[PDB]
């Protein structure tokens, strides 16, 4: 089980190889890039089949939101471990997940700050790391990103300053077309969310996004109780440019664009006891399952 | 070997009561970097949850009380 601890990054890479040689069939591991600090940014590749709708996961953008790393390694143990469970979002859908974004802040935060939050490379004199979550080149620095190198919030030198955020680039174009379903895993707050990040006015779609987030928060509610908040980013949250969902939604023209908070717990939110991981990533997958589930029906 | 101290630091909740009530926690997150600000929304009701250092914890308190802000001192000493 993947779900009784918070997992390392160099046991999160052991865990995907492990599952690329048991399932040579089924799975192909790859390196997307290499962080600042020299470790591989790998994905997992999950049926692929010509004519596929993909489905792009990440998580772990940012160092502190530890939970959302152990969803996804979750959802990577369940369709690849219990494909047979889970044949509804394996027939015509191609998963392609991404389970540590910023493995250079995410050890940090094991190792020496456990609210550290950006990436680690140095900015300039003073201080050191980028927040990848404002460096996607779409409006980008336009609002809600500090132009101050030290702050938690700093866009980056400018957009793609980071490898960790190119190397999300260049996975998902990779795709060359066929990403009908962009998810990326944050914490915390219970809110499923979706362009645009960056300002007020309603995408001209987003009903279709709409749609699969309700069902998302909807099979959560039906399964344990619990509720999600579902909207358009500036319903909930303060506007920002530079998120990676508007620039996976605007630029790669994945139809389908989300966000989706985690459930908190411990002190601070972001850490919940590792003995509360196996609840939260079970309930988190029947939203996740779900909205895929939909995603498949459209397309 | 050696890992950040967190001594003295307190983790503060506060409950806006409006829109502008949330939107001056907003600005201060903005304009203080030194703060770190775990958790902030526009949902009524929701808790915004900050980190506060020993130098700043004056002066971010009597921000909220210049303010009419409702808040409780969640985590008293987070403990290095
Ligand atoms: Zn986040």
């Amino acid at each position: 089980d993947v779900s009784t601890s918070y997992l390392r990054h160099n046991e999160i890479n052991e865990y995907l190889q492990t599952l690329s040689q048991k399932y040579p069939s089924l799975v192909s591991v790859e390196e997307a890039g290499t962080s600042y600090e020299g470790r591989s940014i790998k994905t997992i590749t999950i049926n692929k089949k010509p004519g596929n709708a993909v489905v792009f996961l990440d998580a772990g953008i940012h160092a502190r939101e530890w939970i959302a790393p152990a969803t996804a390694l979750y959802a990577i143990e369940q369709l690849v471990e219990h494909s047979s469970e889970n044949q509804e979002v394996l027939s015509n859908l191609t998963w392609v997940i991404m389970p540590v974004v910023n493995p250079d802040g995410y050890e940090f935060s094991h190792e020496t700050d456990r609210f550290w939050r950006k990436t680690r490379k140095p900015t300039g004199k003073s201080c050191k790391g980028t927040d990848g979550n404002r460096n996607f080149d779409y409006h980008w620095g336009e609002v809600g990103a500090s132009t101050q190198a030290c702050a938690d919030t700093f866009r980056g030198e400018t957009a793609f300053s980071e490898p960790e955020t190119r190397a999300v680039r260049d996975a998902v174009m990779k795709l060359k077309g066929s990403c009908k379903f962009y998810l990326s895993l944050h914490s915390y707050g219970n809110y499923i969310l979706y362009p645009w990040g960056w300002t007020s006015k309603l995408p001209e779609t987003w009903e279709a996004i709409d749609e699969v987030a309700q069902a998302g928060a909807e099979a959560i509610k039906q399964s344990t109780g619990s509720r999600y908040t579902v909207g358009s980013s500036t319903n909930v949250l303060y506007a920002a440019a530079g998120g990676s969902d508007d620039w996976a939604f605007a630029v790669a023209e994945v139809p389908i664009s989300i966000t989706m908070e985690l459930p908190g717990g411990g002190n601070g939110g972001f850490n919940p006891p590792p003995s509360s991981i196996e609840k939260i990533v079970n309930e988190s997958w029947v939203g996740i399952k779900a909205m895929a589930l939909k995603v498949a029906q459209m397309f | 070997p050696m890992r950040r101290s967190y001594e003295g630091y307190k983790v503060y909740g506060i409950v806006p009561e409006s829109p502008d009530e949330a939107e001056i926690l907003y600005q201060i997150r903005q304009s203080n970097p030194d703060l770190d600000f775990w958790h902030l929304t526009k949902q009524p009701g929701d808790e915004a949850r900050v980190l506060v250092a020993p130098k700043d914890q004056r002066s971010f308190l009597i921000k909220l009380i210049r303010h009419g802000l409702h808040y409780q001192e969640v985590i008293s000493d987070v403990e290095g």
